């Protein structure tokens, strides 16, 4: 699917192209970024180990500070789209009287005549 | 105007009591909790559909 | 007096139950009877015979 490509992708396109399909296709690209959050969450772990490695000990550690930086922005943008699909999902489970007051019989007119 | 005065009293024409204790009611002196007045006119218009 | 209440406790037996019913009853043979006063008032002895 051309929705969580693995690269960032604007979200008002995305809010709008989300609209028009099938619920089976929102479960597959729903369940496509989740695996592309996965593929980022363990490279930042690979990436936290490098960090915690080197700072134990500063040339080749911005290097490595800039990657997990550039991995958040990137990251940023999949859970957003994953808020677009919740916010998608949400939209798909909406669509006696003795005064004469009424009837005035004292006059002869007023019973029904 | 001047010297009038009104009295709304609730009140069921349909029941023999209620008519009893309204006369009872206007004709009893202001000390015994009544009106003490004398009627001059009787209007009794009172009637359902 | 006292060997008898232990029991009734043991028995999960209730000894004035009846007499419970039977203040409950008579209050509504007030209340019916209220009603029958009334309605013998508003129509004169005669005519409900």
């Amino acid at each position: 699917s051309a929705g969580g490509i693995r690269r960032p992708i604007q979200i008002e396109e995305f809010k709008t192209a989300i609209s028009g399909m099938s619920d089976m296709e929102l479960a597959q690209i729903k369940t496509e970024i989740e695996n592309s959050i996965n593929h980022l969450q363990r490279s930042n772990a690979r990436l936290g180990k490098y960090i915690a490695k080197l700072e134990g000990a500063s040339g080749d550690l911005a290097l490595y500070k800039d990657s997990v930086r550039e991995n958040e922005i990137v990251l940023n943008n999949y859970n957003e789209r994953v808020d677009a699909l919740e916010q998608e999902t949400v939209y798909r489970k909406t669509g006696v009287d003795m005064d004469n007051s009424n009837v005035d019989v004292v006059t002869p007119n007023s019973i029904f005549i | 105007a001047k010297g009038s005065t009104l009295i709304v009293v609730p009140f069921n024409q349909g029941s023999k009591q209620d008519v009893e204790a309204l006369i009872e009611f206007i004709y009893d002196t202001e000390k015994n909790g009544g009106l003490g007045w004398d009627l001059d006119a009787i209007i009794p218009f009172a009637a359902i559909p | 007096r006292q060997q008898l209440q232990v029991l009734a406790r043991y028995l999960k037996m209730d000894l004035d139950n009846g007499e419970r019913k039977f203040l409950k009853e008579k209050d509504t043979v007030a209340e019916l009877q209220a009603q029958l006063d009334y309605l013998n008032a508003e129509l004169g002895e005669f005519f409900v015979n």
